[PDB]
């Protein structure tokens, strides 16, 4: 049922923090889709169906965050001020990046649409694709991703700080320690793009290519950390 | 004395509790024995000596006992016959004669520890 | 999490008719972690703090194993310093207890001495082979150590087969945490004279006879 | 209380996946209605009252999905990665067909309104009803319905794959197997309309007319 067979799930009962959180995750994925205009004609209907690829990418991304949230609150059943604070920071970041994700997802769907040869529609709608704007694109979304994983690391550290109060066993202590490392390692990749973009070594699009290409190198580093624990 | 031979991995204590209710309603003793290698000790002892009255084993060993003449033909009335599944009666039939009473179908399964292995092979 | 924040906590608790920390001050094994937290300059620092606790009326002068244990189990003190063996008596009482890392002193951790409970055969015994049988085939077995452990906990058993059961216990985790922050005692013949020197030194400074500087002088000799 | 008396309901306690899901179903049916503009004049009010027939159709359709969701999570109490994944795909599909259904329900509510003789308003409001558009319509809502029943089949198959872990008895195994068949049979009707509209045998409205008729005979064709 769960991630670890040695973990004793303290948060099987639903709480207010989790109920509130569920609404906000639902509210996020739901308003991402339902923020669109209602089709009034066949032309609008076909236009609206072009949005499903961008939405699928966004939704997939948000549930992945929801899953990590579900697992944390399941593991520790925490409900204190500091957990509430860190939880709010998380939902706050999520919320401010919902509509920007809708944007990024639509933009990248057009770029990848052009490449594969499915469509040939204009990108002038997005408003001047300049070096400064494409750099700010990385820095923005990179700063968002870094923060989410940074907060997950802080949340696990708060549970680690309360290990004795939570009666955590050697397996659970190890999991908690590994979960901190995992989230800091996850955060490192957007932190590395963001830094590369902010320095801008090449002074041109090359910077943005490299910054974007680091997301493709998540998979190998994740495998190293997974292999080390096994 | 009513003597029954059944394997030691089965529920002989429970079979004895049935035998204890039988003695209350009749007066006959019902001892339940579980000797080692009873599947190959029965056809040697039951042929020559007395052995058991009733022998319990999987249906596969019973055809050999039937050919050798070590088992009485079973004659159960329709009403008793109807209480058991007709496919079960087929397993206890050798050359158009019922050679035993069917009790239960047995098959091996994979028994696993859910704590040590939640999603087994 | 720190030794230096106990006086504040004690002021808070004494108002409500409760002590903060009560532990065995007579036996030096219990006071050594605080003394050895920094280290000499480290022993002088650690002991002066311990002396200041008794001087500020936070701890009693003749606090022993029994009155400390009883006070914690009764629900009079919020904290105590003890080993695995002490847990069973707490379980007997109706006290929701926790076992955790020892407090830090001067930022650095309090280094508790690590003991390995060990069974030795007396050289002047005729039953040497009978004792070897008992120790190997009956005591140092899963079943054997279980019996001892359900009476009064042994701590982190030396048996390889007991790793899973040890690891499932939160108190063992806290014990291993402190054991890593501490160090194993050398077995050397001078340990006896050492322990006696520390036992007197701590009692003299606790009661109010010898100074902290004069305690380490007589103890190093 | 439940569907089967022989089924032992593992999901009587509410979970996060079910709480999140409930918000999303509510968020869907609620934003379908409340996505409309607030009437500022009687003219705007009487217009939003025409919209209730399509809303009733839509709401009825969404709760039917919510019911199937409620029964699945009640039966197995599942909460694993794969169940989360399949559950997300479902809510994703739902969410994409909320505003499209608001449109189809309005589109049919106008056509069927004209037939019965309740109203006589235009269908040019819907912007060219060409063969390709009415074909794409049946390919769209047919692809949506197929993919919702397809997901329900996958979810029941995931429970069937974990039958031993869930300690499912012979009655429960049978129910699970029957629920897979039911959902694949439900998915087959939209899969047929969709294939008919795509192949386009007649090359004219005869195709689209049939594609809509296969849903009206849901029970008999099953
Ligand atoms: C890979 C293949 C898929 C490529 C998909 C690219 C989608 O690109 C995106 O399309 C939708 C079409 O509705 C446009 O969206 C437009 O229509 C929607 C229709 O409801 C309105 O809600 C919105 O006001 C308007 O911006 C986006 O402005 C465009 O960026
Ligand atoms: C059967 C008889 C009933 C037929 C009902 C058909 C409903 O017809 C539908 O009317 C509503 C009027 O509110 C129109 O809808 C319009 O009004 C609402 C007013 O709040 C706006 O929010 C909506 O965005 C706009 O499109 C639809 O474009 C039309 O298709
Ligand atoms: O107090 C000094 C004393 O400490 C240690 O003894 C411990 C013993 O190891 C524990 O098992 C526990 O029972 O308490 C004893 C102290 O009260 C040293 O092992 C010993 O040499 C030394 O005298």
């Amino acid at each position: 049922v769960g991630l670890n067979p040695n973990f004793s799930f303290r948060g099987k009962q639903q709480t207010r923090i989790e109920t509130f959180s569920d609404a906000v995750f639902a509210l996020a994925i739901a308003l991402l889709v339902l923020s669109s205009t209602i089709p009034e004609t066949f032309e609008d209907l076909w236009a609206s169906m072009r949005d499903v690829i961008p939405f699928a990418i966004c939704v997939a991304l948000i549930i992945v965050i929801w899953y990590q949230h579900y697992i944390f609150f399941l593991k520790y059943g925490l409900q204190d001020k500091v957990t509430i604070l860190l939880n709010t920071i998380l939902l706050f970041v999520l919320l401010v990046y919902v509509y920007p994700l809708k944007f990024l997802a639509r933009f990248l769907s057009e770029i990848y649409g052009g490449i594969f040869g499915i469509i040939e529609t204009d990108l002038s709608r997005f408003g001047e694709y300049s070096h400064q704007n494409l750099k700010l694109l990385m820095v923005n979304y990179g700063l968002g991703a870094f923060a989410i994983f940074l907060v997950f690391s802080l949340m696990y550290w708060r549970a680690y700080k309360m290990k004795s109060l939570l009666d955590l066993n050697s397996y659970e202590i190890f999991d908690t320690k590994s979960s901190i490392i995992a989230n800091l390692l996850m955060c490192s990749v957007p932190l590395l793009s963001l830094i590369i973009t902010l320095i801008d070594p090449w002074g041109n699009f090359r910077t943005t290519i490299l910054s974007g290409f680091l997301y493709f190198l998540y998979v190998p580093i994740m495998i190293v950390f997974g292999r080390i624990t096994s | 004395k009513l003597v029954i031979w059944i394997n030691g991995d089965k529920g002989y204590n429970g079979l004895a509790e049935v035998g204890k209710k039988f003695e209350k309603d009749t007066g006959i003793k019902v001892t339940v024995e579980h000797p080692d290698k009873l599947e190959e000790k029965f056809p040697q002892v039951a042929a020559t000596g007395d052995g058991p009255d009733i022998i319990f084993w999987a249906h596969d060993r019973f055809g050999g006992y039937a050919q050798s003449g070590l088992l009485a033909e079973i004659t159960p009335d329709k009403a008793f016959q109807d209480k058991l599944y007709p496919f079960t009666w087929d397993a206890v039939r050798y050359n158009g004669k019922l050679i035993a009473y069917p009790i239960a179908v047995e098959a091996l399964s994979l028994i696993y520890n859910k704590d040590l292995l939640p999603n087994p092979p | 999490k720190t030794w230096e924040e106990i006086p504040a906590l004690d002021k808070e608790l004494k108002a409500k008719g409760k002590s903060a920390l009560m532990f065995n001050l007579q036996e030096p094994y219990f006071t050594w972690p605080l003394i050895a937290a920094d280290g000499n300059a480290g022993a002088k620092a650690g002991l002066t703090f311990l002396v200041d606790l008794i001087k500020n009326k936070h701890m009693n002068a003749d606090t022993d194993y029994s009155i400390a244990e009883a006070a914690f189990n009764k629900g009079e003190t919020a904290m105590t310093i003890n080993g695995p063996w002490a847990w069973s008596n707490i379980d007997t009482s109706k006290v929701n207890y926790g076992v955790t890392v020892l407090p830090t002193f001067k930022g650095q951790p309090s280094k508790p001495f690590v003991g390995v409970l060990s069974a030795g055969i007396n050289a002047a015994s005729p039953n040497k082979e009978l004792a070897k049988e008992f120790l190997e085939n009956y005591l140092l077995t899963d079943e054997g150590l279980e019996a001892v452990n359900k009476d009064k906990p042994l701590g982190a058993v030396a048996l390889k087969s007991y790793e899973e059961e040890l690891a499932k216990d939160p108190r063992i985790a806290a014990t291993m945490e402190n054991a890593q922050k501490g160090e194993i005692m050398p077995n050397i013949p001078q340990m006896s004279a050492f322990w006696y020197a520390v036992r007197t030194a701590v009692i003299n400074a606790a009661s109010g006879r010898q100074t902290v500087d004069e305690a380490l002088k007589d103890a190093q000799t």
